[PDB]
């Protein structure tokens, strides 16, 4: 589980990265 | 075809003002994908807040199930599961609203990170289908 503290924040970028390149979604970041 | 684009669902802001930092790229991610639809002719429609608010609830909700994943990837997977039956739903429900048209559906999610916001676009199958 995520028991630390930026580990849910951590999960879901690492995820959305993750969609814009094994499955060609479209990112945008600051 | 009728593209109904959600309003972005920002996760895990630790701020008011980091949430609306991260609605406010959401949005521009959101419009310039947008655009690029209406030049392949497609007309973009938007939800009613409620049913924005509904998605952003439950998906927020299912994204904070996720995180008792024990790994990436099973994490990646709860995630791309929720995120393909809330398109599913949003078709559904712009359908009952268009039901004169063929209709697709796209979802925004973002969320604010050691500072920065990253946000993506996520299309629906029949929005796939058409893009081909």
């Amino acid at each position: 589980k995520c028991n630390t503290a930026t580990c849910a924040t951590q999960r879901l970028a690492n995820f959305l990265v993750h969609s814009s390149n094994n499955f060609g979604a479209i990112l945008s970041s600051t | 075809l009728i593209v109904a684009v959600a309003s972005p669902v920002v996760v895990a802001a630790h701020s008011p003002e980091d949430e609306e930092r991260a609605e406010k790229e959401a949005e521009r991610l959101r419009r310039r994908f947008a655009e690029e639809l209406r030049k392949k002719g497609f007309e973009v429609v938007e939800l009613d807040e409620e049913t924005d608010e509904e998605l952003r609830r439950w998906l927020t909700k299912a994204i904070r199930e996720a995180t008792q994943a024990p790994t990436q990837e099973e994490f990646n997977q709860a995630v791309a599961e929720a995120i393909e039956k809330a398109l599913e739903r949003i078709e559904e429900i712009a359908r009952r609203r268009h039901p004169d048209r063929e209709v697709a559906a796209v979802l925004t999610v973002a969320v604010v990170h050691d500072g920065e916001v990253i946000a993506t676009i996520f299309a629906s199958p029949r929005l796939r289908e058409a893009l081909k």
